[PDB]
């Protein structure tokens, strides 16, 4: 084969050709996520003056199911909090935040949730995605260790009560939340675990992340038979954060 | 200095994770990968008896150790570890295609329809092949494939120069000399 | 850095050749020819290629080397067999692969 | 330890789902009967079950069931109908593409004949298939994703058998239909054309497959970390963004300085899986047909490293030395 | 490679198979050992046994006669009996004419 210039074949243009091809795409790749949590602000909530080398996208619109209107992002953050408590360490920038409070009835730190709808997930016939047991029609335990009656073992090896029911998910056949029922020397009334934080055995429950004086506090429902996004959020933002919060030695150096 | 720092990045992010309240599943992966790394550089060149067999550092250069040393063992593709190595690289990558249309095809639709949920996704690969793994498996699934592909990679490079030392279809004579054969 | 190596067993490295031991066994130092030494084509009838060594060479190299080095314990006793025309052939390939293919 | 997530503690069974249905009626082809495996549940959804019966998928399997019977009972033949020396030897069986004298004729069916049947089978079965995926996302009304990836691993197929040996003007080009013996093709073609590393299109393939690994490995991990706050719920996130897409983005920007979305990540991993088929069919095409000794094209270029040192073992050792005498 | 006991990068750097300037020392003398074969196979082997062998030495197919290449001399080794000297004490197999006991 012959060469248009000096080595330059069809090897050379087909290779060139997807240089620039790869820096193309590269650009929307970089492009298209940045539709959430822009533009930067810095510590004290202002605009920041440095705002990076790629440009915002345009705006996209979604078409949601169930009545629930649209969604057109890049916008405004809808799902910001309002009253912090938290307090900064230092004059500029680049320094943690301190908790004011407590920080897990607070919701800051790594028990931080995110406003979400006021509103259950559906599935596609438009009902709660997320049942108790105890109204689903046709459900049942198939394999595994049923843990409904075992005793619940808190972090600190305290018993503060039993399981009542288990709340599942029906489109999907999977469990979500295991119920408890309080005891009353720790508490009044239910509270819901997710399925990911606990461990079931042969004659308990265990759960690891949080203290038995820390189970009055688990933010409640508002219906016996329905969750909402908040709620969730809410709820697992809670259990996470006593992985940090729980103990006085879990925050400091380990070592 | 190379090893020293990637231990360095992995529990850099142990600590990121354990400020963020989440899993340790990300530094657990990546020490597969630094697993693969020490056993070229370290446990092969150790049990053979000297550091110069380990690969160079340059950007041309580290393909031909690959070559000569493949080359060594004289047809590396009847290594049975490379067989299942490169079995599991492949499904990884079929896998996450597969995924990343399905999620991107679920939440795009066609100018003027409303978007979709789970169990549209359910319903086009039980339509289509007549399973479906779930939201929650496929994840498990693709971790497992990518971490069997390291573990299995390092296996085969270990077992070639200090466990066999002939070239490697003349290891499948087990098979071809079986005494149930007439 | 290129890879370029041969892997070896040690403990193959240290088994040798088995059959090297078979040939200290068999083998014998030349006998440097006397003066007018009498051959062993005027002791016996054989073939021109081998004729006009001496004798006691004749002896060490018929029996003590190719009658033990090929299996065959009466080789070039009778002419007329098949093994000894192939023999006569051998020598003279060998001598050939030794001169012109050093 | 904390609970991982690895394996289900505790399964749950109700009615079967038969899916979802629309103006379009799905119902009408769908297969009636369903199983469940608890083996399988341990790790996704246990239910197996039903399938989609439509001209396509009937199309294709007849297709491929004949493909693969003309190419085995070539083989048993290969061996003298001996059902024992057809076991003992299956892995180094294969059916031989026609020898080179032929060019692009239709040769005998003693020598390459069957070949080519059994090709124009195997392609009708494929193409089939991909129409059968086309047609199932359009009467869903979703995306066309699925089929626009398929495609990129049906260019290097197509490649790989129909264009480059009509290119090169000989059926012999193609790959023999065995398992060592397609391994003895991939080895026999490196060396033929020079060296394949030395292929920068080879080059490139290569790291949109390592790099589609390591995505597939980082999301996987990720997903999992932040299940405890429903994560794994992706289409959720997407359209009410939540606490667990927020650590999320935030563990890899506090990691390597730059982070994604929930819905920008599945592009990503799209575009790194479907770059790989592309740049390697680019690659081998031009193998051939325009270079023939890709470490020849490195020296030109001047990318092929340069070596001081001496060749051979007398330069490093010697024999009695490594033999220990 | 398995008539020597040894693999491809002995004799050959792999990146380049063609490559004159990357081969090493013992490349040339494979060299010369394919001419010699081909010689030995087809001046002296061959030509013989066609002659003198019996039918029970022919062959499953095709009735051939027998044929040497590398391993017959070789057998699985670097070097035939791995080096070991056997023309010294046998002068009358070096040369074509008369025996050299110099
Ligand atoms: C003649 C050549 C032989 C051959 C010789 C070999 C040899 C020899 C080897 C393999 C190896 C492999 N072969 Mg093979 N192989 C051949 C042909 C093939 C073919 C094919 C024909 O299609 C395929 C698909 C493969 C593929 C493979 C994989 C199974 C495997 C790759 C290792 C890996 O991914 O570990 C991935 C893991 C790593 C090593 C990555 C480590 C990453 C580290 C921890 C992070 C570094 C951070 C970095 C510095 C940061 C920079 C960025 C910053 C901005 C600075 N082989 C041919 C036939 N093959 C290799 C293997 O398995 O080794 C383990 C190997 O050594
Ligand atoms: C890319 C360069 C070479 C090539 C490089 C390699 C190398 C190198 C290897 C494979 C290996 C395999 N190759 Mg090949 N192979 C190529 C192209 C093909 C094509 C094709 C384009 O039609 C097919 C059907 C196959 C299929 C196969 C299987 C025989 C085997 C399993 C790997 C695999 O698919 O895992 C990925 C799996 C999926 C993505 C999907 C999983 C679905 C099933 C498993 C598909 C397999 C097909 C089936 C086994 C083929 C018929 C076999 C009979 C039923 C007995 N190869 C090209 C031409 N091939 C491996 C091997 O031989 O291991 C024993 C191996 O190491
Ligand atoms: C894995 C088994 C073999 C191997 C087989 C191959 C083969 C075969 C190929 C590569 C190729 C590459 N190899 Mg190598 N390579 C090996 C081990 C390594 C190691 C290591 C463990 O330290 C590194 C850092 C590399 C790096 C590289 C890149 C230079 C290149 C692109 C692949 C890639 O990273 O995409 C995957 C990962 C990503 C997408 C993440 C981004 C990482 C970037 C691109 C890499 C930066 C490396 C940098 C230039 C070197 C260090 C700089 C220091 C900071 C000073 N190799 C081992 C020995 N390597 C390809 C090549 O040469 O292309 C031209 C190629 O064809
Ligand atoms: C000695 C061997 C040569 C070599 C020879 C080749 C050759 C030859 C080729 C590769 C190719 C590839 N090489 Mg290379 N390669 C070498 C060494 C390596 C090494 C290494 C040493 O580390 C690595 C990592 C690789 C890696 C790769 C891949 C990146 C690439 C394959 C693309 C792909 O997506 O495959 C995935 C495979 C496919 C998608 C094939 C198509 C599959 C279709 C879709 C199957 C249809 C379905 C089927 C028919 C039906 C099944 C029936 C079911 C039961 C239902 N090479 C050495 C240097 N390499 C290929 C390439 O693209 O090169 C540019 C190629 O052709
Ligand atoms: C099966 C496991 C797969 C995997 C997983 C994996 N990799 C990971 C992770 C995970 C889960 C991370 O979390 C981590 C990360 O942060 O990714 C963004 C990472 C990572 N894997 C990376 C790369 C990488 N992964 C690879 C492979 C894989 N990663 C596997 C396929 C490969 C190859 C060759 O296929 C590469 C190149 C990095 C982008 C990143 C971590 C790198 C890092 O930050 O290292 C810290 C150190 C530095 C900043 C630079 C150190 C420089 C040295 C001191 C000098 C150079 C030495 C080197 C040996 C020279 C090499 C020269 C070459 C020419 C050979
Ligand atoms: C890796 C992806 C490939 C794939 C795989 C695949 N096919 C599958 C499955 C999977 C994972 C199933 O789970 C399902 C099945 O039931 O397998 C036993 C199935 C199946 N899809 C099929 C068609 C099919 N899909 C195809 C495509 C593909 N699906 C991809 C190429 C093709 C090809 C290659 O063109 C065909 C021919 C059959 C192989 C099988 C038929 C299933 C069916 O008709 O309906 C669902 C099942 C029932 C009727 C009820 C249970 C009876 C089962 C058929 C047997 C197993 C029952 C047992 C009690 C459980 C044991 C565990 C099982 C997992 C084995
Ligand atoms: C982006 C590139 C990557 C990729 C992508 C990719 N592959 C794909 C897809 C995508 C996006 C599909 O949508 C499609 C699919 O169906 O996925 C489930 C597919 C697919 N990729 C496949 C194979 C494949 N992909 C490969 C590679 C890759 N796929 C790349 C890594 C490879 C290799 C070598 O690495 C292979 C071998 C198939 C599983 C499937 C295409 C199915 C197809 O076309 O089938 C045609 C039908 C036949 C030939 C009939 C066969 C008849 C059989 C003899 C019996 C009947 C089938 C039965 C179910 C099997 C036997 C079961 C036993 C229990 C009896
Ligand atoms: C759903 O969920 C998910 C997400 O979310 C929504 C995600 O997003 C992601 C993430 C995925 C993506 C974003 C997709 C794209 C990803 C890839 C293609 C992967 C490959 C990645 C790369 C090629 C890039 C990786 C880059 C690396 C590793 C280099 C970055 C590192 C550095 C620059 C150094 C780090 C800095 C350190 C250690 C601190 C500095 C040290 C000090 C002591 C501070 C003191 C200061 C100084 C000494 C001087 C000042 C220092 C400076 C300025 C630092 C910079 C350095 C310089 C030299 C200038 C996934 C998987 C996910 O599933
Ligand atoms: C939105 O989410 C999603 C889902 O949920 C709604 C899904 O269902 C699916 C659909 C996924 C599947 C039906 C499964 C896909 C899985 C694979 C292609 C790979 C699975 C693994 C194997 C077939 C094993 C391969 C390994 C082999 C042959 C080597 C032998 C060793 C072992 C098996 C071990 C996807 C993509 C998804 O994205
Ligand atoms: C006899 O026993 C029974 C009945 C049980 C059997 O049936 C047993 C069967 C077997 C044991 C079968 C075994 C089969 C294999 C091991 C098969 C292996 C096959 C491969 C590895 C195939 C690879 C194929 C292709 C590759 C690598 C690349 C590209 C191919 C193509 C693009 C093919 C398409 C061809 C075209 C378009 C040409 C058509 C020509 C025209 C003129 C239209
Ligand atoms: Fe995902």
């Amino acid at each position: 084969e012959e060469t248009f210039f000096g080595n330059f074949d069809l090897a050379s243009l087909s290779l060139w050709l997807f240089y620039g091809f790869f820096a193309l795409l590269i650009y929307y790749l970089q492009t298209e996520n940045m539709r959430e949590g822009y533009p930067l602000e810095d510590e004290d909530g202002n605009t920041a003056a440095n705002q990076g080398p790629f440009p915002l996208p345009k705006e996209k619109t979604f078409k949601l199911q169930h009545g629930r209107g649209e969604l057109t992002l890049p916008g405004e953050d809808v799902q910001r909090r309002d009253n912090l408590a938290l307090r900064k360490t230092a004059h500029g920038n680049g320094f943690p935040m301190e908790p004011t409070g407590d920080p897990m009835l607070d919701g800051v730190g790594p028990a931080s949730w995110s406003k979400r709808r006021d509103v259950p997930e559906l599935d596609a016939h438009g009902h709660p995605k997320i049942v108790p047991m105890s109204a689903a029609e046709g459900f049942g335990v198939s394999a595994g260790t049923d843990p409904r009656g075992l005793p619940v073992m808190a972090g600190d090896g305290e018993i503060v009560g039993l399981v009542s029911d288990m709340w599942i998910d029906e489109a999907e056949q999977l469990v979500r939340y295991l119920e408890l029922e309080l005891d009353p020397e720790w508490g009044d009334g239910k509270r819901l675990v997710q399925r990911q934080m606990v461990r079931i055995k042969s004659d308990r429950v265990k759960v690891r992340s949080i203290y038995g004086k820390h189970f009055k506090n688990v933010p409640k429902t508002k219906s016996p038979n329905q969750v909402t996004l908040l709620e969730e959020d809410k709820i697992m933002a809670y259990y996470a954060g006593g992985t940090l919060y729980a103990d006085e030695s879990r925050l400091e150096p380990q070592l | 200095c190379a090893i020293g720092a990637f231990v360095s990045w992995a529990l850099r992010e142990v600590e990121i994770c354990r400020k963020l309240g989440m899993g340790y599943h990300v530094p657990f992966a990546f020490s597969v990968a630094i697993f693969a790394y020490v056993t070229l550089v370290v446990f092969r060149p150790l049990l053979m008896g000297a550091w110069g067999h380990g690969f160079p550092y340059g950007i041309w250069s580290h393909l031909d150790w690959v070559s000569n040393t493949g080359y060594a063992y004289l047809h590396f593709h009847y290594n049975p570890a490379h067989m299942l190595a490169v079995t599991f690289f492949f499904t990884t990558t079929l896998a996450l295609a597969l995924h990343g249309a399905l999620v991107l095809s679920a939440a795009n639709p066609p100018k003027g329809e409303e978007v979709k949920g789970p169990d549209n996704e359910d319903t086009f690969f039980r339509d289509f092949i007549g399973y479906s793994i779930g939201t929650l498996g496929i994840h498990r699934v693709g971790l497992l494939l990518a971490l069997n592909a390291g573990f299995w990679s390092a296996v085969c490079i270990i077992i070639s120069g200090p466990v066999w030392t002939k070239g490697w279809p003349e290891w499948w004579n087990w098979w071809l000399e079986m005494p149930i054969w007439p | 850095g290129t890879g370029m190596s041969v892997p070896e067993f040690v403990s193959d490295l240290d088994t040798p050749d088995p059959t090297i031991e078979v040939f200290l066994a068999s083998t014998s130092d030349p006998v440097i020819p006397e003066e007018g030494a009498q051959t062993a084509g005027e002791a016996y009838e054989n073939v021109d290629p081998v004729l006009a060594d001496l004798t006691v060479e004749n002896y060490d190299r018929l029996l003590a080397a190719m009658r033990s080095w090929t299996g065959i314990p009466d080789l070039l006793e009778d002419p007329d067999h098949y093994q000894s025309k192939v023999a006569i052939n051998m020598i003279q390939m060998n001598q050939t692969i030794n001169e012109e293919w050093a | 330890p904390e609970y991982q997530n690895i394996f289900t503690q505790v399964q749950v069974q109700g009615p079967a789902e038969l899916g979802v249905d629309n103006e379009n009626n799905l119902t009408e082809e769908r297969t009636t009967g369903t199983g469940f495996s608890q083996l399988i549940g341990w790790i996704g959804n246990a239910q197996l079950g039903p399938i989609y019966l439509g001209w396509f998928g009937i199309i294709s399997l007849v297709t491929g069931t004949l493909w693969f019977n003309i190419v085995g009972f070539n083989m048993l033949s290969q061996v003298g109908y001996s059902i024992p020396e057809f076991i003992r030897q299956l892995f180094w069986l294969a059916l031989e593409p026609p020898s080179p004298e032929y060019g692009l004729r239709m040769p005998p069916l003693d020598d390459g004949g069957w070949f080519i049947i059994a090709s124009f089978f195997l392609l009708v079965s494929v193409i089939s298939w991909w129409l059968r995926t086309y047609q199932l996302a359009e009467m869903h009304k979703m995306g066309k994703h699925v089929a626009w990836a398929f495609a990129a691993a049906i260019w290097l197929f197509l490649v790989l058998g129909l264009f480059r040996p009509i290119l090169m003007g000989s059926w012999s080009e193609a790959v023999p239909y065995g398992i060592f013996p397609h391994l003895d093709w991939t080895t026999a073609f490196s060396i033929r054309y020079g060296n394949l590393y030395y292929n920068p299109f080879h080059a490139l393939s290569i790291v949109f497959l390592y790099g589609s690994v390591l995505l597939f490995a980082m999301h996987g991990a990720t997903i999992l970390a932040v299940t405890r706050f429903g994560g794994d719920r992706e289409l959720e996130q997407i359209y009410d963004r939540g606490t667990a897409s927020e650590r999320a983005g935030l563990f890899w920007r506090w990691t390597m300085g730059f982070n994604a979305t929930m819905e920008g990540i599945h592009r990503w991993a799209w575009w790194f899986a479907v770059l790989t088929p592309i740049t390697g069919g680019i690659g081998i095409l031009l193998t051939g047909t325009v270079v023939d000794n890709w470490f020849l094209w490195a020296v030109e270029h001047n990318f092929a490293p340069d070596y001081t040192q001496d060749y051979g073992y007398e330069a490093y050792t010697t024999y009695d030395g490594f033999l220990g005498r | 490679s398995n008539s020597l006991g040894r693999n491809c990068v002995f004799c050959h750097n792999s990146r380049a198979f063609y490559d004159p300037a990357q081969h090493t020392p013992q490349w040339a003398t494979a060299m010369l050992g394919i001419s010699m074969v081909q010689e030995l196979n087809n001046e002296w082997i061959v030509p013989i046994g066609e002659a003198h062998l019996p039918p029970e030495r022919l062959g499953p197919v095709y009735n051939d006669v027998p044929k040497l290449a590398c391993k017959t001399c070789h057998k699985g080794y670097q070097q035939p009996l791995q080096g070991l000297n056997v023309v010294a004490d046998w002068p009358e197999l070096a040369t074509t004419e008369g025996p050299f006991y110099d």
